[PDB]
């Protein structure tokens, strides 16, 4: 039961990973839309505000 | 010019919500299938564990 | 050591499966690459907005010609 | 009859997060009211800036998407993290069955 | 004897009483005053817009954030492939031992 | 011989939980 | 989801039989 | 977690055939 | 029999 | 029958952030120059003050 | 059994520290003595004495 607490342990150390990579893509997701496109729809905006 | 674009809209919106439904649809699809994996494999596991 | 050895370990485990990770890592991966292909599909729904509205450009300056 | 006193992990008890900030919508109390002026009857050609960002929003959805990225790199971070927590306490192990045949 | 009260040696203390009450929100102060008879024709174009080279960068910063993320999951595979050597190495001396 | 035909299994596994290290990493770890 | 709360007590109690058989 | 691990009855198995 | 206690578990997808 | 106080921190103490309104002060930074910034070879030196009576005793 | 809490709360203080705009902080920089450190420094060189 420390061998089944083990993979019982590898799930609890599996979910830190999860969390770790998700907090990790929650943030990225957050974010990419405000730098990628956070320059592409900028230059978008600055041919608007050229227009008039 | 207002006949195309406004028929792009109430075809593409009429599509929007079903493809939103379809990709809930796999995703309906893989909650019964994950049930008929879940009762046998974690519900081998039951012994330890159980099913729905 | 024998009294010991089931409580650890057992025939020492790997603990985690394999594999198995890598398997819902496709499963989601697919699910992603679905919404990569819906993403794409909305250039190819652009693509063919721009065939209605240059359609629609050019036949109106047909008729204001 | 000796044994050890009782204490507890009350620290968990002790729950303090007073946190509450501006839950409040259209700060100074703003929304887009009517203006209509003198009724100034110019012509203006119209050149357009034309805006290819009408809600460039597939690129906003894939800033959220340039972060999805990151959220399924990280949970694979996090299951390699505790994937090699798992071969530690196969290290463990072992290491009790190198304390048997020392 | 021993110096030592059951569970004394950890209370997980998550007294951290912590108030953040700051307004984050600052008033991004419009005025529109009324807008008199603009029949003077000498407002010039200009259409100068945009760079936004730091929203580049940033998208550039959120490419290396995801190769951290992921360089950092190449590190944790190599670290349980060297724990995995561990595992050989405790297999390797307690084979030596009995040897 | 019988007892190392179980021991050269747990070997078999623990080179194949190598492999399951190898490919879980590998997931965690990760692209442009 | 697979499974909860409990496998290990019968896989231990007839491991431990394994083990104690030896 | 769900795998009550087979492959742990199987190293008993043999092990204590070894035993 | 402690040399074959030595050796593996996995669980299988 | 000796035990005694094994916790660390005494009162749960530790260097919590403060961080205030954004006072911009200039301050023309007349040092105290510390001399005995860690003068700790006086502190090995006060064991050796220590280790010479170990060896005298 | 000598249970006694050698360790008193050396007690902080720190309220928030308003606009200190206020000029009228006076410079002093007085320091050490600390001639108890000499003492006692002298102590154990009468204390290496004693041994000696």
């Amino acid at each position: 039961v420390e061998l089944q607490e083990l993979n019982d342990r590898f799930a609890n150390y599996i979910d830190k990973v999860r969390f770790l990579e998700q907090q990790n893509k929650i943030l990225l997701a957050e974010l990419e839309q405000l730098k990628g496109q956070g320059k592409s729809r900028l230059g978008d905006l600055y041919e608007e505000e050229m227009r008039e | 010019r207002l006949q195309d674009e406004i028929q792009n809209m109430k075809e593409e919106m009429a599509r929007h919500l079903r493809e939103y439904q379809d990709l809930l649809n796999v995703k309906m699809a893989l909650d019964i299938e994950i049930a008929t994996y879940r009762k046998l494999l974690e519900g081998e596991e039951s012994r330890i564990s159980l099913p729905l | 050591a024998q009294i010991q050895e089931q409580h650890v370990q057992i025939d020492v485990d790997v603990s985690k499966p394999d594999l198995t990770a890598a398997l819902r890592d496709v499963r989601q991966q697919y699910e992603s690459v679905a919404a990569k292909n819906l993403q794409e599909a909305e250039e190819w729904y652009k693509s063919k907005f721009a065939d209605l509205s240059e359609a629609a450009n050019r036949n109106n300056d047909a008729l204001r010609q | 009859v000796t044994t050890s006193t009782r204490t507890y992990s009350l620290g968990s008890a002790l729950r303090p997060s007073t946190s509450r900030s501006l839950y409040a919508s259209s700060p100074g109390g703003v929304y887009a009211t009517r203006s209509s002026a003198v009724r100034l009857r110019s012509s203006v050609p119209g050149v357009r800036l034309l805006q290819d960002s009408v809600d460039f929003s597939l690129a906003d959805a894939i800033n959220t998407e340039f972060k999805n990225t990151r959220t399924n790199e990280k949970v694979e971070l996090q299951e390699l993290n505790d994937r090699f927590a798992n071969y530690i306490d196969k290290v463990r192990f072992l290491e009790q069955q190198n304390k048997i045949l020392l």
